[PDB]
Parts: structure tokens; C-alpha cells; sequence
């Protein structure tokens, strides 16, 4: 039932702040901490994400975590920054230096115990955890390195509990630093074994969504965080609200992970419409279905036509008939069997939740396991090979306590994950 | 010579409607009316420069607000002289023009518009209604 | 918290720091008396009386510029100490500034540096402004950097160094001083930024439309660049970056830490009001070779890593669009082993113009620092300048009779040769 | 059942801009999209041309196509422009420059990919799609080449659906362009192959009807569009309203197409009264059919006296006696046996819809596969051959990716069409 | 959207641009300070100025023009004139020494040391445009600067920007009424750039404008100001189709493909009517048929090119105002009936009509009168062979005795260039004769 969340780095901190934006809006939580909801359904299962205090205040079960102390001040100063606990603000004096080594071995190592203490305290406060969730970026120093260190420690302490990661995968079009290959390559080989499910977010895909779908003239990181927060709040909709077809966090893992090494997931949300054109579209389950499988709607930069869906899942929210919620899935499977995999008929998990997101009639979150998710790994591996063959930018990592062969091992198991996806892309019956 | 006026059309009474901010242009060369939808930051709408072309809008036949579509498209090729158009008399602060079924209400004039009204129609009372400029 | 210590060596460093601090006070709204009528903690330390003291050390071997500062407008602002003035100038003698008169001043210089550092609870690093062509800035600067590296170890060290320009230079032993200082600037400097004067001269001539600017305008532009670089850690922004954040993305190899600099839109008020200073336009003007502060054609070399500090109402969407346009542009080329090669930091604080200055009030700006093989040519010309005079031992007696060995000239020449060979190697295709 | 429409080029867009007003008036829809019709029967088959939205607004199933943003801006600024869905407004940055090659191979082909997506979305939203309607002009470049490309791509993916096109084949008297023969020559050969019904329009004939049949002093492009929009809505009357003898697009196609290549028809509308003659003229079916078969009423610039009617259809609107439209056309046959081909008995098709257009007592729309329609193609081919002998205005086409052999093929195919029309004029039993 | 970059080469180009830009600012309601007034509005505030004006963040319009000249007095006159705050401090390139009626001097010695800066300014203009149709270059080939530097700029633009639209408004010197002595040499030399690197070339010879203003405007003493005002009126009439909505809006390439039958046949005529004074404007029933007849009649055009001496190939008529789409085709039909003008046999269509709803605007104190409707013809006709056939007669008469050739050879030009230019002009005349020949 309870899911305990953590935010790593400034990217993860802002994404989590907007996620709590969305969650407090759904549950009617006053920024001052009181409950202002007009319905009992929101209050019935509010304990999933919120812990009540003696005075009735609701505090998120969130652990903020960043070596940079500057952005934690902005997170606290935000509209819902007053909602979090002060002791959940775990920060270091020095920054991560955009260095996986500095985050994972030197700076975060002396701080991972402190953050794990409060994570364990919140775990003990929860009577029965549904699992741990993390939001971070693989291209940074502290969001990637010591965030993955947190994932490792939490896996060591709670093997059974479900590990969500929401990892912002970098793209060349939004390549705003230089050590994306090193950081992402050193983070993925931790994410493969230490995470039960991973959600790949691509800034280029979010920007494309804003370009074409939402038609925002000058969208910002706030809008991107809103788009990702919608999905990471709807992923746990059935836990907090009743539905005709309920599901929990382990549902997606069990129904979408065929083999233990394939848990890098697709993206998706619906409806997504510009404010001008929202009046002219009839919001229907058919429109939702036609948007979930659209290439530009999914918010990671890899076209799904080149790949095949290992699995898929739709977490519909709102009062809709049970006919279409799976009739449309059957129809799309039948008419695009090539884009699906022959030896798994019924590729699509379906879940239905009664309460829709606030301000929206009906919604759906699309989470898939596709064979096109290895294209970003192709690109990152190519960049990493180019960088590593010339030993460029390697002294920064090796001075903090790394080794030459660690990069080779990260390359090797990146290639192994790539090959595992590739061979099932064209596997035959 | 063009009469410029700020005006608003509130679609919020319908489903998924917003308070559109429009600028009216009354061309005195032939007494036409043009509309420009003001652009607000992060509006999330397809940018179309002209909300309404330079054309003379006929006044509504009745007060029920229902638009008569027979004038625009109807196989009866009728051209009657009784079609009174939206002249310069109607341009008033707080006036609600029924324009193609939209109740567009005028808030503020221009300096030239005030000069026009005070020079012929005798309207020397200026009292703009707030709520015509979209937030920057 | 996130504070940096400014050090100014020599006359050039003194004027550069004067311009930098008169810009910083106006940026933070601090009057010259030191009081405003927590974003300044990186440069100014609040006292018990509510008056702010800059975290700077003006270290010079001669008293003219320090006395000018002590009698200037900011006399009540600057600390009476940490304003170290010697008694006799080095006189473009690296040996004099590094062996004889540098020792008697460097002890109290480190004393002042320690008095700054112990106050600084979260010192990010040191920012040393000097000119390698002088005597004090070369010798005393190098020895101070030596002592700082020995004492504080791996603290960040940014050095704004005014290298001699290819043709517009005002000393004859300036090449000797520069070449002898290259050894220290390569061994014990985390990042070194080239700021030769003639490039800024040409930039101001063709951009500000000023027939007769001077050292004051050059120092104002340098201070603007420094403020743009430090605004990421001073003010809130979309992508805040500290010193190490961009140092890691800028320095690929320990011997490769010499970096260019450019700033745009640098423009007058007559010219600014008629131009759309958009993100793409300012990025293109930045990548244009005429918009740099160090003359070396990037078309003559390979770009290795570009770091862009955007300030103002700039948006990441336009930043990414400009990055894509720059990447698809063919006239500029990158090294093969650095695909991304682009670091970006966005800040919400627009640059402020000093009254009486030539910078126009711009809604946005951008400063680019580039590590690239394209600036091996400045070394490839300074070494020829050095050897044309060392061939028959010209002015070498001044150095050797001062207390420095003869072989250090050859050692510095070989070090520069290695620093050119490694640039050629990193520029070589895989 | 329902019909999905497409407007190509400036001509097509501004034809549809008035057709949608006409049909919105017929179905009682204001520009705001809400329904205020005074008759219940109007909305029974409103789904043929409109789709309901979330707000109850009826959005047209219209896809607008033009490489010039100015025409789209004018359409939106039109009084009924707000009715259309904004995502259907798809346009290029640069216009076709009045070039068939530019509109068909480079500018139009790079944009047709997004057109097909909208067309498929409309088709899927449609319950039982029957026809693709198109409005365009063969004289222009963007309307002709890009519209023909649309038709060619749509024919392959909907082979069994009725392809109705309304091409304004221009005339020498209203010749306002010089690459006019090239454009119409390059479009006619494709319209022959991939169009079920190709009912052509001539602005010369529209001007003539406005001058003498209507006695209007300055009937502008608005009125010229209004006549063709009226006769355009008259062809689909039985698909929207009940009738004594119903019909539809294929009902007309089967009964007016005796041979596959003979499918170029001429439009016709009645009654058409001057402003001052409304009171005096007696509206009776005899007057209707007299005006139908009068040459001046035909809205294509050719004189049916030189031709012979292969087969015709008369879509009657309004409620009247049935022998007064059967025995009436029998009288037309008997006293005009020279008008008609001998070996097809009773060329006239008669079908009655009970609801006349708003404001009338009765009406009719005339369709004819008359042999005389070859005169337009003959004059077009003559001017095209004259302009092609010297290869003038050909570099603009051939430097864009086109060739001369395909111009020769287009000329040969138009000559073949003219020969097919002539073969059945002088045939003897 | 739909941006067009204006370039003005030479003194003639600079003055023509001054007139064009004052007309554009008046027509779009832009004061000389470059800021539209909030209280005063002349029409819809739609971004119709984007083709000619760029809007800054302070609501100030800056023209998309480049005034390039090798000599500084006219550039300084612009810098100290009424529109000094309007025009950019850059984009107003002034040299140090005039070309002095020398194509070689303006193309090889001083042209190459300023074409780099000209290209830099052109690129600065271009990067601000997202839908650039092309460059309208106003110049006179008679002058050394406008000929040589203009030719160099045209070649550089052709090799850099590729197949972007290129419209050269060229003021050819009529040999019968001409100012300079070596301007026939300059024109003949510039035929290379105006034939290969100029996609559409528009004739603007001076004394046709002169006598038209003398007899029609009741101005017995026309001058450069009046000539530039008429040229600006013609340019505004051509650009109004894209600037404003109309019945038949046409872009640059849209009418360019209709006006250019063959790649080398693009030297076209121009005309404008009703070009009438205030006194006669209110006395004439200025109908569409009347203005079309006045345009098509041989005397009323802006070039010494009698259609009676040739055959029309393609006439593009731009109508501005409330012109009914039926008045135009009635006028075209009566033009067909009138046999005083003949069309080429392979172009039965021959006509390209485009109507715009914006009536022309009048400058205060300008020659033109306040008129409700107007029409401008751009005509490609085979009669344009005679202007070349007499300018080359001029060129040969001077070249037989090698007069003034020493200036050109000293300024870095080989003597063979003169012979190449003469051969190119002869080939142009030959292909005009071939295209005008009956099939
Ligand atoms: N940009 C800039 N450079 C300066 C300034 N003042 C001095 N310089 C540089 O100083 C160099 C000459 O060195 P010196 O005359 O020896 O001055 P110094 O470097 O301070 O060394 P000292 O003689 O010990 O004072 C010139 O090449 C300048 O580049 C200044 O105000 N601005
Ligand atoms: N239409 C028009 N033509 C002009 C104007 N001013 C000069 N000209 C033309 O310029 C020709 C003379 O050339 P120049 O005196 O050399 O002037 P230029 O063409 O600008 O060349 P440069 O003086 O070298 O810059 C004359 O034959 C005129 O046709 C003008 O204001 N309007
Ligand atoms: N979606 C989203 N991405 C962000 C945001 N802020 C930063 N990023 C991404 O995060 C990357 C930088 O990672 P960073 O935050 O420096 O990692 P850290 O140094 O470990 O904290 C950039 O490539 C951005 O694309 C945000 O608010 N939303
Ligand atoms: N201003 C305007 N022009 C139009 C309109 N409809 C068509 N046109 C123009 O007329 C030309 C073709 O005329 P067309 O529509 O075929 O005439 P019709 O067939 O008699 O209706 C196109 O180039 C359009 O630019 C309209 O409603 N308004
Ligand atoms: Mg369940
Ligand atoms: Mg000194
Ligand atoms: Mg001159």
C-alpha cells in the first residue's frame, strides 16, 4: 500500500516537486498541509503517499537527496515546499561536479548512510510498504551515481519490495553537458539488477510533445515535469482509488517483465491536447487508444515502429465501459501483429480506476516493454566507445577512486542488454 | 481611419471554453468589422492572425441570440435592403455585439475612437471596463 | 556557501579586479561604501555592522595601482588589508618576481589568503586574474599558484590570464615572461582562460562602434565575462553550474586546460535597440570568430568542448534549438571522440550595465568557453617569438643575474613544445 | 453512409469555406458548432458530414490542404472558419508557386505524409465511411498536383470507397494563369484513373449563370462559390434526408457510368432565379426540368447542343408527385430523342428527397455524362500542344524533377479520353 | 513568414530604397522613429509588416534592408535624414571611395574588399527570416558601384543561398536620354550578372518615368524624387499580394514561374496606372477597364519598349483595391479583341491576374493622387530585344576605337571581358528573336 518516494539531483528534485504538486491536487491537500478535498474517496486512501501528524498535517513520504545545496532551497521555496519534512532535506556542502565517481564513491558515500537512515525510518513508519520509488537523471552526477548507490542499498535491505526508477535519459538534441555517456553507462549497469522497473524519460521527446501535441509556445522545465508527473502519479492510481479492474505496483512488473533482465519500460499518456484544440476533440476511449500507441505521444525518443512490443499496459482512469478498454487493445494487436510479438498473444495488461485525474474527464497511462528501447542504448554506447577509445574525460573519474576496467564492464553489460533486446526483436517461433 | 476597440468573448459558459481577448477594427472606408485574437504567452492555440475577415456583420434579427445562417449560405439567392449592419452607432463601452452567435462585449476604446465618438455621436463619457488586456 | 576567492596579481590584475568589483557591487546593489540602502556571500562577506567586504586580494609588487585603489571610490569598500602593495616593481622580470622580491611578499600573501579561506566556510575555489607578460603577474603569480597548490591541494583554480597578442604587445621581454610562466600555468592551474588584449581591441572596434576605447573598456568586458560565468552560482537559474560542474565538462586531459572565451551580445545602445537579440542570434555571434576575446580561428583547429552560460530570459527550448543549429553548421567542426561536447548553464538574472559604460542594456546574453585544438597557434607563435630572441641570448643576462638558472629557459621551451605536441595528438583523428 | 471531405489549394479551401456554411445552414448549425435547427429531421443524419465532440459541437469531417498559410488564415477568418478542427489545418511554409511538379512531387509529397494520417483518423472515426469528397482546381498548382497526389494515395488504401472529385477545369475566357494548360493536362490523366466520379466546374459558366440566369450586377467569388456549394450539397441529399426514392454516391455512379473511363460529369442546379423574378416565377416541376435541360444552366463552359447525353441523373429536392418527375423526364426523352444516346433506354435517373433546401418550395440538382464534355478537353489539349511545341514554361517543371516524356504521356492520355468520348457519339446500332 | 530582403546598391539604389521605405512605412503606419503609434491605427495590426519589417521586443520595427554603397555621402544623408532612427546602424554599409562609373573598379578592386561585409550583413538579415522568398535588389547598371558591386553581390548570393528568389530592379540607361558616358559599358558588362544570377530582372529606365510624369501628372519638371516615388509605388503594388489578403494572392515564385518562359528570358517590362494627378483624378471615371487600357497602351508604361514592335509573351497584372474578379477578365477579353497589341503564338493564355484588397497609399506631397483602385503590369515581351539591340550598338560604337577601356583594364579587368559581354548580349538578342519567331 504505502509507496515511499525519493528524489535525486536537481532534476529529480524538481520532477518530484511537480509530482507532489499533482498528488496534492488529486488528494485536495492544502499547501499549508491541511486537507481541503471535497470528496471522501481521496481521503480514504490518502495514507498511500501521505503520513499524518499529531496536528492533522499530511507530510509526503518523500526523501529529497542532492549534493547541491542550492536547489534544495528552491524546492523548499516552491509552492508546496512547505509540505515536506525538514529532516528529509538531506544535502551535502559540495556539489557532485557532474561526476559519477564523485557521486557514487566519495561525496555520496559519506552521505548515503545519512539518507538511508531516513529512508529506513520512513520504511518503519509505513506499516506495509508497497515499494520504493526514485526520480532522477542518468546524465548527472548526484542524480545518477549516488542515486544508483541508494538503489543498491535499498535493494540490499528490501529484496522483495518493488523498486521504481524514473530515469531521465539524455539525448543529443538536448545534450546540455559532456559526460552523458560516462554517467549513463555507469548508471545503467546498476539499474539493470538493482531496479524492479525502470521508466525512461527523454527530454527531446518531452520537447517534441510540447512542440506538436501540447502546442506550447515557450514550454519550460516546469511543463516537462508536469508531463512526467502526470504519468508517475497515474502509475499508482489504482492503489489510491477503487476501480472496476484494480492493480498494484507489482502488477506492471509481473505482467510486463517476461525475463529478469528486461525491465526498461516505454512511456505514454493521454489525453494530450492543446488548449485551443481541446474543445474540438471528442474525448473517447478510441481517441485515448489511438494516442497511446502514437509515436510522438510516448515521451522517450525511440520510434516504436522499428521495434516490437514485448509487453504493454494501459492504466485507464475514469468511468468507462469495460468493452473498449480491452476491445481496442485486441483490435490494435490484431491489426498490428507485426509491431507486436507473435509468441505472446495478449501483450497488453489493462487496469481500470474509477476516479480520473482532477480537471480531466478520462485518462490513461501507457507503460510498455518494447524492443525499440535499445536504440538509445545503441546511441549511448556509440558515444561512450568514441569517448573511451581516446581515454577522454577519464582522469576526472579515475582520480576519485574508479578503475579502468569498470568502464569496460559497464560497456560490456550495456552491450549484453542491447543484444538481449535485439535477439528478441527478431526471435522466431 | 480605423476604430480600434478592446473586446472579450467569454466561452467559459460552455464546455472547455476560455475568455478570448479580441481587438475590434471598424473600417470606416466601407464600414467593415475585423477581429484579431490577442496572443497570450503559452496560450496553447494554433496561431491564426485573423479571427474575422474585413466584412460587414448584419445585426441579429431577434433578441434570442440565435444566428440566422440563411444570409451566408442559402440556395435562395436573396439580397434584401432590410439587412441592417453593425454600424458605428453600436460601438459603445459595455456594448455586447451578437456576432455569429458570440456575445462579444466591448471594454475600452482608442484615443481616435474617443475623438470620433465625442466629435459626431456626442458621447463624452469615458469609462473603460477592466478585463480587456490579457496578462503579459 | 558557494563562495569564491578573487585574487588579482600585477597591474593588469589590479585594473581587471577593479572593473570586476565595480560591476559586482552594482549587480548586487551595494554602494561603494559597502552597504545596501544571501546571493552576495560568494563575493561579499557581511560584517557585524552590516557592511560588505569583498573576498578579494589585490597583490602587487608596486604601489601605484594599490594606492589608486586606496584613494579611489571603493576605498571604504575594500579591506585595508588583503590589498597588498610591495615597494619595488618586478619590471617584466620573471626571475625578479619569482626568486628575489616575490619571496618577501608571498608569505603575507598566503597569510591574507588563509584569512580569507578560514572565513569562507564553503570555498568553491580561487579566481586569479593576471597577465603573463608582466613581471609581477608572471613571477609572483606563478609562485603564489605554487604555494596555493601545495597548501590547499585540489581546490579549484580558475585563472584569467592576459597572454601577449600576436602583434599588439607593449614589452620586449613579454615573450620571455609568458614562456617562463607557461610551466606554472600548465602544471598548477585547473583552468586557464586566455584574454589577450588585441582581440578585445578588434571586438570593441567592430562591435561597440567606439573609435577610442581603452584599458577601461577592456577591463569592463572582462568583468562582464567573469560575472556571466559566476552568475550560475550567484543567482537562481534553470541550470545552475558551479566551478567543478563546468571544469569536469571542459577539461578532458590534465595537460589540456587552456580555454578560449567569447561573449555576446556585446553591443552599444545605438545598435542594440534595432536588433532582435535572440538566443540563436547571440549563439551564432558567439561562435563567429570575430566575437571572441582570443584570436585563433576555430576553422584552423578542432573543437573539443564548448560551455555556454546563458543569462536572462533565455529558455532551454531556444538553447537546444541554437545547439542543434550550431551542430548542423559545417564551418565549425568538433573532434571525433567528443560527440556531445556541449555544456549549457541557464541563469534567470540578466546582465546589468554599469553607468557610463559602453555595454547596452540587453535582456539576455551568453558567454562561451571553448577547449579546442584551434588555439595551439598562440603557442606556436609565442614559442617562435621566444626562440627568435633566445637564439643569441638576448635579455637573458637580466634573468640569470637576478638569481635564476640558464637552463630553465630550455626547460620552459621543451614544456611548451610538449604542450603543442599533445594538442596535435588530441586533434589527430582516431 | 458518412462522407469525408477534403479541400485542396486556395480554390478548394475557399469552395469548402462556403460549402460548409451551406450544409451548416441546412443542418441548423451556427459557427459556434451548436445545433439550433428548428426541425428534428435535420439532425437524424447529421453524422454524414459532422462528428460530435466532447462539448456537443459538430466538427466537420473536412481536411484542408494548401502550401500557402494565407488561404488557411482567410478560411479561419471566415464566419464559419472556427467550425473546423485546428489540427486539420495543415500547411507548408512555402506555396506551390502554381507548379504541378512542385505540388505533386516535392512540396506536396513531403506534406502528404501528414495528410494521410488525418484522412485515416477521419476514416476510423467514421462508422461506415462511403466516400471521399474532394474540392480543387486543375488550373492551379497546389490544388491540382497535390490534390491528385491525395487521390492517388487514397485510391490504393480505400479501393472500394467512392472517390468523388470536384475539379474546376478552367476556361480560356477566364484564363488567369499561363501554366494553366500544363497543370490541367498533368491532372486530367490521373483524375481519369483514380476517380470514381469526376464532376467538373467552369468559372466561365458560373460567371455566365450569374450574369444572365441570376441577373446579379457584381456576383463575386462568394456567389460563384455559393452556386457550386449548393449543387455540391444537392448531390448528397438522399444520404442526409429521407426520400420517396433514396439514392447515394454509388447509386448515381452505377447508373451514370456505362464504361469505366466515362466518368467525367457536368453539374447542374435548379431553380436559379434573379432577385426581382422571385415573386413572378411559378415553381413547378416542368419549369424545374426546363431549366435543368436548358444549356445556359449547365455550370460547365460547353454547349450541350453539340454533344449527346450519354446518361443523366436528376436529384429532386422537395416533396412532389412522382409521375410528375418520371413521365416528365419521359417527355424529355420523347421530345429530345436527339439529345440522348439510342442504345441506353431512359437515360434519366430520378430520385426524390422530401426536404427541399431551406427557403425554397422545390429544387433539383442535375448530373450529366454528356459527350459534349470533350470540348473542354479538346480546347485544353489544343492550347497545351501549342504551348508545348516550343517547350515554353517547361524548364520550371523539368528542373523540379519532371520530364518531357511524361508530358507526352499526359497529352496522349487526354487524347485517349477524348477519343473514348467521341467513340460513343457517332456509334450506330 | 513571407519575408523578403531588400538590397539597394549605388546612389540610384539608395534613393529608390529611400522612396520605397518611406512608402512602406506610411502604408504600414510606421512613424520615422520606427514605432507604431498606439493611439493612431490605420488598419488591422496583423503582422503584415513581417515581409519588410522585423519587430523587436520593444514594439519597434526595423526594415529588412541593406543599403550598400561604395561612397559615403548618400549613406550619411540617410544617417542624418528623417528615417535615421528607423534604419539600422548596420545594414547601411558605406565605403570610402566611389566606383566612379567603373564596373571593373566596383567589381575587382573596391567591390571585393566590401562584398565580405555585405554578405555578413545579408546573412544577419537572413537568419532573422524564416520564410524568406528572396532578395529584391534595386540598382542602376549605369553607375559603377551599382553595376560592379551589384554584380559581385548577385554572384555571391547565387553561390551562397542557392535557388532563392532573386528580383533585380535595374535602371537601364536609355542611350537617347542618358547621363554618363561609360554607363553603356557598365550596362553591357553587367548583363552577365543580370542574365545568369538574376532570376527576374525588371526594367526601370529613367526617361520613360520622366515623360510619363511630365505628361500625366501635370508636373512639367519631373525629377529623381518623382521617379523613385513611381518605382516605390510599383514595388509596393507587386508586394501587396503577399503583404495583404486578396481575391488572388500571389507569391514571388508563383508569378515568377508565370513570367519566365525560359531561363534566359526574364528581362521584363513594367507599367503602372492610373498614374494621374489630383486635378485629373476626380474628373476621370477610373474604371478597371480604363486603367487596364491605359496600362496596356504602349505609351503608358515605364520603359521605352513599344509592344507594336514585338510580341507579348506573358503579362502579369496586379490589381489593388476593390477590383471585381469580373472587371479584370472583361478587360482581358477586350484586350484580346483590340488588335493594336499582339501575343506570341505559343502562349494563348498569356495572362496572369492577381487581385488584392489593399488600395495603394499616397505619400504627402507625392505625385500620385488618392486613387481607389490601381493596376501594375509586369510584362515579358519579345519587344525587349530593341533596348539591348541599341545599347549594344552604343557599346560597339565605343568599343571599335577602344575608348575608356584603359580605365577598366587598369582596374583589374581583362580586355576579353568586353568581347565576352558583347557576345553574351548578341546571344540574348538572338534568343529573343528565336522565342519571338512564329512556330
Ligand atoms: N586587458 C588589460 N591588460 C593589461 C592592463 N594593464 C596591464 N595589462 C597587461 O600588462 C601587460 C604588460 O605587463 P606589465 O607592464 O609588466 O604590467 P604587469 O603585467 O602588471 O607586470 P608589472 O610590471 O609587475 O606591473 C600588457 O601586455 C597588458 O596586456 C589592463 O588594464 N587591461
Ligand atoms: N531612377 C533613378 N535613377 C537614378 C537616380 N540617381 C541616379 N540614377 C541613375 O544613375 C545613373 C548614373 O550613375 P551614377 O551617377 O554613377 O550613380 P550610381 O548608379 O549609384 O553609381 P555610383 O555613383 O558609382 O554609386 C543615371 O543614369 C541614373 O539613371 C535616382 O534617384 N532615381
Ligand atoms: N524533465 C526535466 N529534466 C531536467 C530538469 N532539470 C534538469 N533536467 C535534465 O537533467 C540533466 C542535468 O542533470 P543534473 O540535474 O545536473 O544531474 P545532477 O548533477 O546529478 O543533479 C539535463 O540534461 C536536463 O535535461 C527538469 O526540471 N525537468
Ligand atoms: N476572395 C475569394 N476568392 C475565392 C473564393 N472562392 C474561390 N476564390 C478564388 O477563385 C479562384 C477559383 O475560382 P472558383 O472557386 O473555382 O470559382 P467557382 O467554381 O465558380 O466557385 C481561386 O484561385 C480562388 O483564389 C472566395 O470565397 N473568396
Ligand atoms: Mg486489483
Ligand atoms: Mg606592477
Ligand atoms: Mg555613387
Amino acid at each position: 500500500r504505502e509507496i515511499v518516494s525519493c528524489q535525486a539531483g536537481q532534476c529529480g528534485n524538481q520532477i518530484g516537486s511537480k509530482f507532489w504538486e499533482v498528488i496534492s491536487d488529486e488528494h485536495g491537500v492544502d499547501p499549508t498541509g491541511t486537507y481541503q478535498g471535497d470528496s471522501d474517496l481521496q481521503l480514504e486512501r490518502i495514507n498511500v503517499y501521505f503520513d499524518e501528524s499529531s496536528g492533522g498535517r499530511y507530510v509526503p513520504r518523500a526523501v529529497l537527496m542532492d549534493l547541491e545545496p542550492g536547489t534544495m532551497d528552491s524546492v523548499r521555496a516552491g509552492p508546496y515546499g512547505q509540505l515536506f519534512r525538514p529532516d528529509n532535506f538531506i544535502f551535502g556542502q559540495s556539489g557532485a561536479g557532474n561526476n559519477w565517481a564523485k557521486g557514487h564513491y566519495t561525496e555520496g558515500a559519506e552521505l548515503i548512510d545519512s539518507v538511508l537512515d531516513v529512508c529506513r525510518k520512513e520504511a518503519e513508519s509505513c506499516d506495509c510498504l508497497q515499494g520504493f520509488q526514485l526520480s532522477h537523471s542518468l546524465g548527472g552526477g548526484t542524480g545518477s551515481g549516488m542515486g544508483t548507490l541508494l538503489i543498491s542499498k535499498l535493494r540490499e535491505e528490501y529484496p522483495d519490495r518493488i523498486m521504481m526508477t524514473f530515469s531521465v535519459i539524455p539525448s543529443p538534441r538536448v545534450s546540455d553537458t559532456v559526460v552523458e555517456p560516462y554517467n549513463t553507462t555507469l548508471s545503467v549497469h546498476q539499474l539493470v539488477e538493482n531496479s524492479d522497473e525502470s521508466m525512461c524519460i527523454d527530454n527531446e521527446a518531452l520537447y517534441d510533445i510540447c512542440f506538436r501535441t501540447l502546442k506550447l509556445t515557450t514550454p519550460t522545465f516546469g511543463d516537462l515535469n508536469h508531463l512526467v508527473a502526470a504519468v508517475m502519479s497515474g502509475v499508482t492510481c489504482c492503489l489510491r482509488f477503487p476501480g472496476q479492474l484494480n492493480s498494484d505496483l507489482r502488477k506492471l512488473a509481473v505482467n510486463l517483465v517476461p525475463f529478469p533482465r528486461l525491465h526498461f519500460f516505454m512511456m505514454g499518456f493521454a489525453p494530450l491536447t492543446s488548449r485551443g484544440s481541446q474543445q474540438y476533440r471528442g474525448l473517447s476511449v478510441a481517441e485515448l487508444t489511438q494516442q497511446m500507441f502514437d509515436a510522438k505521444n510516448m515521451m522517450q525518443a525511440a520510434d516504436p515502429r522499428h521495434g516490437r512490443y514485448l509487453t504493454a499496459s494501459a492504466l485507464f482512469r475514469g468511468r468507462m465501459s469495460t468493452k473498449e478498454v480491452d476491445e481496442q487493445m485486441l483490435n490494435v494487436q490484431n491489426k498490428n501483429s507485426s509491431y507486436f510479438i507473435e509468441w505472446i498473444p495478449n501483450n497488453i495488461k489493462s487496469s481500470i480506476c474509477d476516479i480520473p485525474p482532477k480537471g480531466l474527464k478520462m485518462s490513461v497511462t501507457f507503460i510498455g516493454n518494447n524492443t525499440c528501447i535499445q536504440e538509445m542504448f545503441r546511441r549511448v554506447g556509440e558515444q561512450f566507445t568514441g569517448m573511451f577509445r581516446r581515454k577522454a574525460f577519464l582522469h576526472w573519474y579515475t582520480g576519485e577512486g574508479m578503475d579502468e576496467m569498470e568502464f569496460t564492464e559497464a560497456e560490456s553489460n550495456m552491450n549484453d542488454l542491447v543484444s538481449e533486446y535485439q535477439q528478441y526483436q527478431d526471435a522466431t517461433v | 481611419k480605423v476604430l480600434r476597440c478592446d473586446c472579450t468573448w467569454d466561452d467559459t459558459t460552455n464546455l472547455y471554453g476560455t475568455k478570448h481577448f479580441l481587438t475590434l477594427y471598424y473600417f470606416l472606408s466601407d464600414g467593415s468589422i475585423a477581429f484579431v485574437e490577442k496572443d497570450v504567452q503559452n496560450s496553447g492555440r494554433d496561431p491564426f492572425p485573423k479571427f474575422l475577415s474585413r466584412q460587414r456583420i448584419a445585426k441579429p434579427t431577434s433578441a434570442s441570440g440565435k444566428f440566422d445562417s440563411s444570409s451566408l449560405g442559402s440556395v435562395t439567392f436573396k439580397e434584401d435592403a432590410n439587412t441592417v449592419y453593425y454600424t458605428a452607432e453600436d460601438i459603445r463601452i459595455g456594448n455586447v455585439l451578437n456576432l455569429y452567435g458570440r456575445q462579444v462585449k466591448i471594454h475600452d476604446y482608442n484615443q481616435y475612437t474617443r475623438d470620433y465618438m465625442a466629435e459626431k455621436f456626442g458621447i463624452t463619457a469615458y469609462a473603460p471596463i477592466p478585463g480587456a488586456t490579457p496578462p503579459p | 556557501m558557494r563562495e569564491a576567492i578573487c585574487i588579482h596579481i600585477g597591474q593588469a590584475g589590479c585594473q581587471v579586479g577593479n572593473a570586476c568589483w565595480e560591476l559586482f557591487c552594482l549587480e548586487h546593489g551595494i554602494q561603494p561604501d559597502g552597504s545596501m540602502p544571501d546571493a552576495f556571500n560568494t563575493f561579499f562577506s557581511e560584517t557585524g555592522a552590516g557592511k560588505h567586504v569583498p573576498r578579494c586580494l589585490f597583490l602587487d609588487l608596486e604601489p601605484t595601482v594599490v594606492d589608486e585603489v586606496r584613494t579611489g571610490t571603493y576605498r571604504q569598500l575594500f579591506n585595508p588589508e588583503q590589498l597588498v602593495s610591495g615597494k619595488e616593481d618586478a619590471a617584466n622580470n620573471y626571475a625578479r618576481g619569482h626568486y628575489t622580491i616575490g619571496k618577501e611578499i608571498v608569505d603575507l600573501a598566503l597569510d591574507r589568503i588563509r584569512k580569507l579561506a578560514d572565513n569562507c566556510t564553503g570555498l568553491q575555489g580561487f579566481m586569479v586574474f593576471h597577465a603573463v607578460g608582466g613581471g609581477t603577474g608572471s613571477g609572483l603569480g606563478a609562485l603564489l599558484l605554487e604555494r596555493l597548490s601545495v597548501d590547499y591541494g585540489k581546490k579549484s583554480k580558475l585563472g584569467y590570464t592576459v597572454y601577449p597578442s600576436p602583434q599588439v604587445s607593449t614589452a620586449v621581454v613579454e615573450p620571455y615572461n609568458c614562456v617562463l610562466s607557461t610551466h606554472s600555468l600548465l602544471e598548477h592551474t585547473d583552468v586557464a582562460t586566455m584574454l589577450d588584449n588585441e582581440a578585445i581591441y578588434d571586438l570593441t572596434r567592430r562591435s561597440l562602434d567606439i573609435e577610442r576605447p581603452s584599458y577601461t573598456n577592456v577591463n569592463r568586458l572582462i568583468g562582464q565575462v567573469v560575472s556571466s560565468l559566476t552568475a550560475s552560482l550567484r543567482f537562481d537559474g534553470a541550470l545552475n553550474v558551479d566551478l567543478t560542474e563546468f571544469q569536469t565538462n571542459l577539461v578532458p586531459y590534465p595537460r589540456i586546460h587552456f580555454v578560449l572565451t567569447s561573449y555576446a551580445p556585446v553591443v552599444s545602445a545605438e545598435k542594440a535597440y534595432h536588433e532582435q537579440l535572440s538566443v540563436a542570434d547571440i549563439t551564432n555571434s558567439v561562435f563567429e570568430p570575430a566575437g571572441m576575446l582570443t584570436k585563433c580561428d576555430p576553422r584552423h583547429g578542432k573543437y573539443m568542448s564548448c560551455c555556454l552560460m546563458y543569462r536572462g530570459d533565455v529558455v532551454p527550448k531556444d538553447v537546444n534549438a541554437a545547439i542543434a543549429t550550431i551542430k548542423t553548421k559545417r564551418t565549425i567542426q568538433f573532434v571525433d571522440w567528443c560527440p556531445t561536447g556541449f555544456k549549457c548553464g541557464i541563469n534567470y538574472q540578466p546582465p546589468t550595465v554599469v553607468p557610463g559604460g559602453d555595454l547596452a542594456k540587453v535582456q539576455r546574453a551568453v558567454c562561451m568557453i571553448a577547449n579546442s585544438t584551434a588555439i595551439a597557434e598562440v603557442f606556436a607563435r609565442i614559442d617562435h617569438k621566444f626562440d627568435l630572441m633566445y637564439s643569441k641570448r638576448a635579455f637573458v643576462h637580466w634573468y640569470v643575474g637576478e638569481g635564476m638558472e640558464e637552463g630553465e629557459f630550455s626547460e620552459a621551451r621543451e614544456d611548451l613544445a610538449a604542450l603543442e605536441k599533445d594538442y596535435e595528438e588530441v586533434g589527430a583523428e582516431s
